[PDB]
């Protein structure tokens, strides 16, 4: 509900490195 | 071939290039970090274009939680991210 | 000098020279863990005498509690022992 | 008090090694 998407942003980069985290 | 001893004199050379580039030769600054990552991987990963990535990284890598990772917090991360490689690399 | 891209892929290539011993070619058990730190490591690391010793570290990497370390849980070893070797190879 | 020391034993080697654990 309060959680924020932030869909687009090519910072969205970082999110592919979680992978590893996870 | 168990050329395993010199995979860690390697990991470790690459580390005293940025270290030593600054006063925190024995620790890295989420400031340092990021030239490590930006500047040594031109083209070998994906170059960091924001410092909030790394304020991101930090948080998995300030395990200190003083906003520097010290060089054995700097040395998990390249293991980490060779996994990653085993993917892109798979010998097969 | 850069050359972090060398090292990523020379820990892989140690990994698959064990892994690919057995039939656990992407996992790794405590047994296969036992003959890449007593075997490649004659005399780089102190070799293990008794497989209780990596029974204890299986309670460190044996992350997902199956008894066996995957190349991704085996990565991370490398990379806090390869710290130690920092204090022994002070470069400085 | 029920806590074993378990001194001596070369096994102590691997004590070496969690200093990195932590
Ligand atoms: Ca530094
Ligand atoms: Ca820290
Ligand atoms: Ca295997
Ligand atoms: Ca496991």
């Amino acid at each position: 509900s309060h959680l924020k998407s932030k869909k687009g942003q090519s910072t969205s980069r970082h999110k592919k490195l979680m992978f590893k985290t996870e | 071939m168990s050329e395993l001893e010199k995979a860690m004199v390697a990991l470790i050379d690459v580390f005293h290039q940025y270290s030593g580039r600054e006063g925190d030769k024995h620790k890295l600054k989420k400031s340092e970090l990021k030239e490590l990552i930006n500047n040594e991987l031109s083209h070998f990963l994906e170059e960091i274009k924001e410092q909030e990535v790394v304020d991101k990284v930090m948080e998995t890598l300030d395990e200190d939680g003083d906003g520097e990772c010290d060089f054995q917090e700097f040395m998990a991360f390249v293991s980490m991210v060779t996994t990653a490689c085993h993917e892109f690399f798979e010998h097969e």
